[PDB]
């Protein structure tokens, strides 16, 4: 999960 | 502590780094 | 630790417009701003358990989201609980950016102390625009009611006070934050409540449920969410 939005 | 006067220029560096890329 | 030092800095000069001379007026700046290392709270008895989540948040924040391009904390997501508690203080002791993994990972750490308190991670699959997006949050539930603490590039996509009665309004709420910047929630995933020992030999389980928000259906999605609910009062 690297997106954080 | 020569490892600590380096963990701390790293991280000031670290944060002048983060603030240009924002 | 000089190979990944220079790694950052090689991935900054290829992402950034002016790559190059970006690095070279900050490794060759002798006066640079020291940053303050933050404090990490502890508490009183007498203190609320929301006032101490909005100081754990506030904390998460000091941190600063990582922009830098390079993650300095990286996780496994298989490790056991005590595995990443060692994690967590690191962080703790580094003080450096992170992001939103990691400040679920801070989150435990931080909150093991409140065994009134209950934690789980929701992670979240979004489209936009041909491209998918993966985020995460810590579900938290304090006395009936449900809350979010977390790090993310946008305001409405971490902190929810423990305010929402029921868990589908809580993740009915992230999905209108999803929709107001054009981007369709695919799929959730949400993880069993985690131990409070942070010396537990388990790993989290992060997907004791994974619902498809598009081949549910609305009030079937409600349905859903209430049983995984349900099924953390176990």
């Amino acid at each position: 999960e690297g997106e954080c939005y | 502590s020569a490892q600590q006067e380096l963990k701390q220029r790293q991280r000031a560096e670290i944060y002048a780094l983060n603030r240009v890329m924002t | 630790d000089e190979a990944t030092w220079e790694r950052m800095w090689k991935h900054v000069a290829k992402i950034h417009p002016d790559g190059e001379k970006v690095a070279q007026r900050i490794r060759g700046a002798t006066d640079l701003p020291k940053i303050p290392i933050p404090s990490v709270p502890t508490f009183q008895p007498s203190t609320p358990v929301p006032e101490r989540l909005e100081a754990v948040q506030r904390y998460i924040r000091e941190l600063q989201y990582n922009h830098t391009g390079t993650q300095f904390f990286e996780i496994k997501k298989s490790r056991p609980l005590t595995g990443l508690m060692d994690l967590a203080k690191e962080m703790t002791k580094e003080a450096l950016p992170i992001k939103c993994l990691e400040a679920v990972i801070l989150g435990i750490y931080l909150t093991n102390s409140m065994p009134t308190l209950e934690r789980f991670p929701i992670s979240f699959k979004t489209y936009f625009s041909g491209n998918y997006f993966r985020h995460i949050v810590l579900g938290v539930n304090f006395a009936g009611r449900y809350g979010a603490l977390g790090m993310s590039r946008r305001e409405d996509l971490m902190y929810k006070p423990p305010a929402f009665r029921t868990l589908s309004e809580l993740v009915l709420d992230f999905e209108a934050a999803y929709g107001r910047c054009w981007h369709v929630l695919k799929k959730v995933k949400l993880g069993q409540s985690v131990s409070h020992d942070p010396h537990s030999v388990e790993q989290i389980e992060w997907k004791h449920s994974v619902l498809d928000v598009e081949r549910l259906g609305r009030d079937d999605f409600r349905k859903e969410l209430e049983r995984h609910a349900r099924d953390m009062r176990l």
